[PDB]
C-alpha cells in the first residue's frame, strides 16, 4: 500500500529503533519469528506500511540498521525481535565516529553511505507506492547526527518528492556529559531545517525531567528514557498503522502540521505518564507531559494533532478538545482556523485502557533551540574543540552558518508568534 | 432516454454514491445482484428508472455511474461489498496515491495521470445513451481529489460535451468532521474553477447535516454513515422526478429554469422534512402542512444560513408520497401569512410544486423513520452567500500569512491562482448582494 | 442558430486552451522547483568533496 522505509542510525537511533519495532510488532500481533498471531483483522489491514510480507506468511520490518560502530549490530540481533530484521539490511562500519559530526557527515560516514543507499533502493523499488522515510537518531553523537543527516540529503536527491520524517533525539547535559554535543546538534539542525518535512523533537532534557520528577526515578536509565520514547512513537504512528480518517499518511500529516516549510519541528506529548477523558485531555496539553523541554504557554500553537487510543466516548473527546481550545484561546494562533485535529483509534497501547498522544507545532519550540544555541555559543565563543572538526576538513564558517540558520529558525518562530489576524 | 450519468469523485463523493445507489435500488426494487423482477422488458427499456440504470441482456440493472478516487481504499470497499455485483469493474477507477488534501495534486500532479482514463470510461457510458441529458457530479470541497480532480474533470467535460448540463452535489466542510486545515483553500480554488462549468450546484453543509442528525435523530456523535444516509434521502428527493413518472411529477430541469436567474446564481438551498426517529414517528403522522412548514425552519436546511435575512428569487417544493395539490396549496397559503418570505422585486412569488406519488424509502437498520410523505424545498435565496462569506473569511486569515501556500506552490501552482480564485469569490458575494437590491 | 453554434464552439475552444496553458505552466513550475531542490543538494555534494579534499591536504603536513 503506502510503504514507509525505516532507517535507524547510530547507537541512540538503533536503540530506540528496536524498541519502536518491539512495541508495534506487539500491537500488530507479530512475534519475533515474523509470524502473525493476533486477534483482530484490524491489526493487518495496514501492516504493509511498515512490514514486508515474505512467503511462509512471515512479516519483515521494512527497516535498515546503520552504524559506523559494528558492536551495535550484535546488540540489535541480541535483543528481543533481533531475529526479525533482514540480515542484508544490517550495514556496519568498523571504525566508529567518536562523537565527531564531521566524521559522520563527511569522512567515515560518507565512505559507508553508498552501501546504505543500496539497501534503501532495494527496499524502495519493491514498494507498491512508497510514501517516504522515517529516521531514528540522535543529534549529539557522531553517526546518527552526522551520517543520519548525510543519508537524508542523499535519499532526498533520489526521492525528492517523497516525505522525509525524523525522530531526532536532542542532547541534554542531564543525560550525557560529552561536551561537543551542542556542536553536533547545531550542525544537524542546520541540515534538518532544509531537508526534512517533519521532525519529532525527542528531547533528552524532557525525558530526564519526566523520569525524575513525575515517575520518581532517582537515576533514570536509557531504558527509562526510551520507555517514554517508545510510547510516543507508537502514539504518533497510530494514524499511519491502523484504518483511520485523519493524518493517515505522512504527506497529509505534513500538510496539516507544517504551515511554513522550515517550521516543521514538533513537540510530542503523551498521557498518561505512569482515567477519564477530561483528565487525559488536560494532561496531554500540560507542559509536564511534553517530550520537548518547552512550555507551550510561553508561545502559541500553529497546529496540533491529538490522538486518543482506547474504548471511550467520541462525544466526550469532542467536547473536551473544544473545551481546551476555548479556555486556552490565546495559545492558538487566530489566523489558522480549526488548527487542532483529533483522531480516535479503538485499540489502546499495551498495558493501558486509554491513552492520548499529542503532536504540537508550537512557537515555544524556540526554547529548545535557544538552549542548544546557548551551549553552542559558549564553546564557539572560545573556539573550543574545533580542531576535531577542522581536522576532517571543515571550515570555521560552516559552524557560523549553522549557528546563523538555527537562530534564524528561532526568530521565524517568534515572528509567527507575534503575528495577529487583524 | 434522457439518461443521467453520475460521477462520484473522492472519498465523500464515493461514499455518498454508495448511499444513493443503495437507496435507489430499494426505491426501484433492484436487488444487490442487479436483478429487478418487476422489469418485464429484458436488456433495455424506456422506463423512468432507465434514466439512472442501464440494462444488460442477462437482466442486470447497472448504475449509469463512474466512481473515481486517487487512492483505492474507499472504492475497494465498493468492489468487495454488498452491491459489488451492481457495477462493471471499469466503472470503478482508482490510482494508488491520493491528493493529500491538496488541490494542486488533484488537479495537476496526480490527477493528470488518470484523467484520460476517467474520460474514456465516462465516454463508454455516454455511448450507450440514446439521449444523454447531463451529468451529476458528487464531491467534497475539502479533499484534494474532490476539489482538484473534480475541477479538472469539469473543465474537460465542458470540452468533450459542450454545454451539456452538469449538476453538482458538493460537500461543504465542517470542523466537526473536517480532515484538513487547508480545506478553505481547496474550497475556494475548486469553486472558482468550476463556476463556469456547472449549471447548478447543491451545497451540502456537513455541519448542517451533523446538527440535524444530533437534534432530530438523537445520534450522539454522527459518523459519515449517519450523514450519508440522510444526504442520500435529499439527493433521492431531488432526482426522484427523473427516475419516476406521474401526472403531478415535475422534471428537475423545469425547477432549474426557475432556480437559476443568472448563470453564476446557480446554488439552490435545500431543506428537507421530516427527519424524525422511529421512536418519535410512532403514532405521529406528520401532515402535508407540518412537513411543509418545517421547510421554512432554518434548522432543517442543508446549508447553515438565515433566509429570513435574505431575499428569495425562487421557491420549489418537491413532495413524495401521499400528497395532493389541495393540501399543498392550503399549507402554502398558511405559511405565506405567517413566515418571513420576502422575494426580490424582479421575481414572481408563486411557489412551484412537484409531487411524485412513490413514498419515501429507508435503508434497513437506519436512523430515519419510514414516513408516508416527505418534502424537499429548493429555494434560491441570497442568504446562501453566507456560506461563501464564512469560507472566504477562513481563507483570508490563512492567506494573509501565506500559511500552507508552499504545499501548493511546490506542486506547480502560483499565488496568482489563489488571488484570482479569491477575487472571483468576492465578485460572487457582491453578485448575491446586487441581485437582492430593489429595481429602480 | 449560427450564433448559438459559434458561442458553444468558442466556449469549448477557450476552455480547451485555458486548461492547456495552465497544465503547461504547472508542469514547468513544478519541474523548476524540483530542479532547484536537486541543484541545491548537488551543491552540497561538491562542498563535501571540497571538505574531503581539504583534509587530504592537512594530512600533507
Ligand atoms: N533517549 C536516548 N538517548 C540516547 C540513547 N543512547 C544515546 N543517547 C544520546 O545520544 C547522544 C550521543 O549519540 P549516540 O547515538 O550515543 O552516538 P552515535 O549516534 O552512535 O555516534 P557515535 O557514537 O559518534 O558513533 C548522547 O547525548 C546521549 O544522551 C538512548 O538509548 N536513548
Ligand atoms: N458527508 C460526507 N462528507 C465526507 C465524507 N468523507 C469525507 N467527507 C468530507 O470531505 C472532506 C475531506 O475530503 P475527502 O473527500 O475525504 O478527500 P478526497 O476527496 O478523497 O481527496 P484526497 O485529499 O486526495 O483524499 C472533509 O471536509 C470531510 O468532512 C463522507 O463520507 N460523507
Ligand atoms: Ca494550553
Ligand atoms: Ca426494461
Ligand atoms: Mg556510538
Ligand atoms: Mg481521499
Amino acid at each position: 500500500m503506502r510503504e514507509i522505509v525505516h532507517i535507524q542510525a547510530g547507537q541512540c537511533g538503533n536503540q530506540i529503533g528496536a524498541k519502536f519495532w518491539e512495541v508495534i510488532s506487539d500491537e500488530h500481533g507479530i512475534d519475533p519469528t515474523g509470524s502473525y498471531h493476533g486477534d483482530s483483522d484490524l491489526q493487518l489491514e495496514r501492516i504493509n506500511v511498515y512490514y514486508n510480507e515474505a512467503a511462509g506468511n512471515k512479516y519483515v520490518p521494512r527497516a535498515i540498521l546503520v552504524d559506523l560502530e559494528p558492536g551495535t549490530m550484535d546488540s540489535v540481533r541480541s535483543g528481543p525481535f533481533g531475529q526479525i530484521f533482514r540480515p542484508d539490511n544490517f550495514v556496519f562500519g568498523q571504525s566508529g565516529a567518536g562523537n565527531n559530526w564531521a566524521k559522520g557527515h563527511y569522512t567515515e560516514g560518507a565512505e559507508l553511505v553508498d552501501s546504505v543507499l543500496d539497501v534503501v533502493r532495494k527496499e524502495s523499488e519493491s514498494c507498491d507506492c512508497l510514501q517516504g522515510f522515517q529516521l531514528t537518531h540522535s543529534l549529539g553523537g557522531g553517526t546518527g547526527s552526522g551520517m543520519g543527516t548525510l543519508l537524508i540529503s542523499k535519499i532526498r536527491e533520489e526521492y525528492p518528492d517523497r516525505i522525509m520524517n525524523t525522530f531526532s533525539v536532542v542532547p541534554s547535559p542531564k543525560v550525557s556529559d560529552t561536551v561537543v554535543e551542542p556542536y553536533n546538534a547545531t550542525l544537524s539542525v542546520h541540515q534538518l531545517v532544509e531537508n526534512t518535512d517533519e521532525t519529532y523533537c525527542i528531547d533528552n532534557e524532557a525525558l530526564y525531567d519526566i523520569c525524575f520528577r513525575t515517575l520518581k526515578l532517582t537515576t533514570p536509565t536509557y531504558g527509562d528514557l526510551n520507555h517514554l520514547v517508545s510510547a510516543t512513537m507508537s502514539g504518533v504512528t497510530t494514524c499511519l498503522r491502523f484504518p483511520g480518517q485523519l493524518n493517515a499518511d505522512l504527506r497529509k500529516l505534513a500538510v496539516n502540521m507544517v504551515p511554513f516549510p522550515r517550521l516543521h519541528f514538533f513537540m510530542p506529548g503523551f498521557a498518561p505518564l505512569t482515567l477519564t477523558v477530561p483528565e487525559l485531555t488536560q494532561q496531554m496539553f500540560d507542559a509536564k507531559n511534553m517530550m520537548a523541554a518547552c512550555d507551550p504557554r510561553h508561545g502559541r500553537y500553529l497546529t496540533v494533532a491529538a490522538v486518543f487510543r482506547g474504548r471511550m466516548s467520541m462525544k466526550e473527546v469532542d467536547e473536551q478538545m473544544l473545551n481546551v481550545q476555548n479556555k486556552n484561546s490565546s495559545y492558538f494562533v487566530e489566523w489558522i482556523p480549526n488548527n487542532v485535529k483529533t483522531a480516535v483509534c479503538d485499540i489502546p497501547p499495551r498495558g493501558l485502557k486509554m491513552s492520548a498522544t499529542f503532536i504540537g507545532n508550537s512557537t515555544a519550540i524556540q526554547e529548545l533551540f535557544k538552549r542548544i544555541s546557548e551551549q553552542f555559543t559558549a564553546m564557539f565563543r572560545r573556539k573550543a574543540f574545533l580542531h576535531w572538526y577542522t581536522g576532517e576538513g571543515m571550515d570555521e564558517m560552516e559552524f557560523t552558518e549553522a549557528e546563523s540558520n538555527m537562530n534564524d529558525l528561532v526568530s521565524e518562530y517568534q515572528q509567527y508568534q507575534d503575528a495577529t489576524a487583524d | 432516454m434522457r439518461e443521467c450519468i453520475s460521477i462520484h469523485v473522492g472519498q465523500a463523493g464515493v461514499q455518498i454514491g454508495n448511499a444513493c445507489w443503495e437507496l435507489y435500488c430499494l426505491e426501484h426494487g433492484i436487488q444487490p445482484d442487479g436483478q429487478m423482477p418487476s422489469d418485464k422488458t429484458i436488456g433495455g427499456g424506456d422506463d423512468s428508472f432507465n434514466t439512472f440504470f442501464s440494462e444488460t441482456g442477462a437482466g442486470k440493472h447497472v448504475p449509469r455511474a463512474v466512481f473515481v478516487d486517487l487512492e483505492p481504499t474507499v472504492i475497494d470497499e465498493v468492489r468487495t461489498g454488498t452491491y459489488r455485483q451492481l457495477f462493471h469493474p471499469e466503472q470503478l477507477i482508482t490510482g494508488k496515491e491520493d491528493a493529500a488534501n491538496n488541490y494542486a495534486r488533484g488537479h495537476y500532479t496526480i490527477g493528470k495521470e488518470i484523467i484520460d482514463l476517467v474520460l474514456d470510461r465516462i465516454r463508454k457510458l455516454a455511448d450507450q445513451c440514446t439521449g444523454l441529458q447531463g451529468f451529476l457530479v458528487f464531491h467534497s470541497f475539502g479533499g484534494g481529489t474532490g476539489s482538484g480532480f473534480t475541477s479538472l474533470l469539469m473543465e474537460r467535460l465542458s470540452v468533450d460535451y459542450g454545454k451539456k448540463s452538469k449538476l453538482e452535489f458538493s460537500i461543504y466542510p465542517a470542523p466537526q468532521v473536517s480532515t484538513a486545515v487547508v480545506e478553505p483553500y481547496n474550497s475556494i480554488l475548486t469553486t472558482h474553477t468550476t463556476l463556469e462549468h456547472s449549471d447548478c450546484a447543491f451545497m451540502v453543509d456537513n455541519e448542517a447535516i451533523y446538527d440535524i442528525c444530533r437534534r432530530n435523530l438523537d445520534i450522539e456523535r454522527p459518523t459519515y454513515t449517519n450523514l450519508n444516509r440522510l444526504i442520500s434521502q435529499i439527493v433521492s428527493s431531488i432526482t426522484a422526478s427523473l427516475r419516476f413518472d406521474g401526472a403531478l411529477n415535475v422534471d428537475l430541469t423545469e425547477f432549474q429554469t426557475n432556480l437559476v436567474p443568472y448563470p453564476r446564481i446557480h446554488f439552490p438551498l435545500a431543506t428537507y422534512a421530516p427527519v424524525i426517529s422511529a421512536e418519535k414517528a410512532y403514532h405521529e403522522q406528520l401532515s402535508v402542512a407540518e412537513i411543509t412548514n418545517a421547510c421554512f425552519e432554518p434548522a432543517n436546511q442543508m446549508v447553515k444560513c438565515d433566509p429570513r435575512h435574505g431575499k428569495y428569487m425562487a421557491c420549489c417544493l418537491l413532495y413524495r408520497g401521499d400528497v395532493v395539490p389541495k393540501d399543498v396549496n392550503a399549507a402554502i397559503a398558511t405559511i405565506k401569512t405567517k413566515r418571513s418570505i420576502q422575494f426580490v422585486d424582479w421575481c414572481p412569488t408563486g411557489f412551484k410544486v412537484g409531487i411524485n406519488y412513490q413514498p419515501p424509502t429507508v435503508v434497513p437498520g437506519g436512523d430515519l423513520a419510514k414516513v408516508q410523505r416527505a418534502v424537499c424545498m429548493l429555494s434560491n435565496t441570497t442568504a446562501i452567500a453566507e456560506a461563501w462569506a464564512r469560507l472566504d473569511h477562513k481563507f483570508d486569515l490563512m492567506y494573509a500569512k501565506r500559511a500552507f501556500v508552499h504545499w501548493y506552490v511546490g506542486e506547480g501552482m502560483e499565488e496568482g491562482e489563489f488571488s484570482e480564485a479569491r477575487e472571483d469569490m468576492a465578485a460572487l458575494e457582491k453578485d448575491y448582494e446586487e441581485v437582492g437590491v430593489d429595481s429602480v | 442558430i449560427q450564433k448559438a453554434i459559434e458561442e458553444n464552439n468558442n466556449f469549448i475552444k477557450m476552455a480547451k486552451e485555458k486548461l492547456a496553458q495552465k497544465m503547461e505552466s504547472n508542469k514547468e513550475n513544478r519541474e523548476a522547483h524540483l530542479a532547484a531542490m536537486l541543484e541545491r543538494l548537488q551543491e552540497k555534494d561538491k562542498h563535501a568533496e571540497e571538505v574531503r579534499k581539504n583534509k587530504e591536504l592537512k594530512e600533507e603536513a
